[PDB]
């Protein structure tokens, strides 16, 4: 009588802001 | 009479960022307070969370995002400031 | 009768920009936002009075930069039965409300 | 009888499937999810008992972002009968519920 | 027959971290 | 041979923090080397993101998170490190 039937799929991907890495040194 | 070392950020920002360490550095005459008086004055502006060090001899290995970092000196002094987190 | 998805999508709108229109994200309350928009369909869907059984579900979200993700199968027969999904982004959250509609 | 400590175990043994023991990334995401969904079913459908089933499965990133979720639901309120568990490590937060229902 | 129930429920709101302020200087 | 400054944090990882300062102390020669050596081992251990700064002469006003800063002495070399964002 019944069977499946379908996914409803919804996804807001995340994204991490970005960031980087420094190197200093003085006199 | 400022040399800009390494800078990610941003004419504007960056040029806010060298004279407000000018004033810094003629109100305060301690290290210590130069730093507190930047890093104050920025998260007043652009948000937390801003970091500062001011200093003679030291090295430092730091992680800051984008268009958010500068490190310069003023004669001798240099200047770390950038925003983290 | 039967499920008219768009006499349910309309129905779901109306909720949502009843509840959480108009206003950004704060702990204090969102729940009981939920609470609403769910709460809020159901006591129209039943005034409807059709011979179905229904589930009604509210997401929502804060936008921080997390990854949600949304999946959604069922076992009904496809041809009494149906569902609706909506999706409501403002600034501060997004959110998903989802009714589904089982026959007797 | 909707064996609803039985039905229980069923949602946790959705992670004894995928990679319910790995970490999260986006591009590998949206493959988990469905799947998770897919074989909890199958074995209440193998059952073929007189109910109806409905299963969902909602998967978010441990950012630190508020997470909040409703289930009103309006149905035979002796036979009809629902089952939701929450998993989460160290990546993310993971949250499942299912729904039977009569004839 | 058929009525209404809960509601269960989850509700996760954030937590961001604490944090401290702290200055130090060189002798 | 160190003398602490300033903890927030952890006994337990106020150690790690003395113990590999203590050997970035004696593998490097240059106060930035030292820096990168002892952030990229507690990123690793303790998890992104941390912050080094080392020299002799320097000024410091940060924000960190509760329980993961310290500012130390080892030798006369100025050690500080802390975590934010």
């Amino acid at each position: 009588n019944l069977s499946v039937y379908n996914v409803q799929a919804t996804n807001i991907p995340p994204k991490e802001t970005l960031v980087y890495t420094k190197q200093t040194q003085t006199t | 009479k400022a040399v800009i070392k390494n800078a990610d950020m941003s004419e504007e920002m960056q040029q806010d960022a060298v004279d407000c360490a000018t004033q810094a550095l003629e109100k305060y005459n301690i290290e210590k307070d130069i730093a507190a008086y930047i890093k104050k004055e920025f998260d007043k502006k652009y948000n937390p969370t801003w970091h500062c060090i001011v200093g003679r001899n030291f090295g430092s290995y730091v992680t800051h995002e984008t268009r958010h970092f500068i490190y310069f000196y003023l004669g001798q002094v240099a200047i770390l400031l950038f925003k983290s987190g | 009768s039967q499920f008219i998805v768009d006499d349910v999508s309309k129905t779901i709108k109306e909720a949502i920009e009843t509840t959480i229109g108009g206003n950004a994200y704060q702990h204090d309350k969102v729940n009981n936002w939920t609470g609403q928009v769910v709460e809020n369909c159901l006591t129209v869907l039943t005034k409807e009075q059709k011979p179905y059984k229904y589930i009604v579900t509210a997401m929502i979200m804060q936008k921080n930069g997390a990854g949600l993700h949304t999946a959604s199968s069922c076992y009904w027969n496809n041809d009494t039965d149906g569902s609706c999904t909506v999706r409501w982004e403002n600034k501060t959250m997004y959110c998903i409300v989802s009714v589904f509609g089982l026959a007797v």
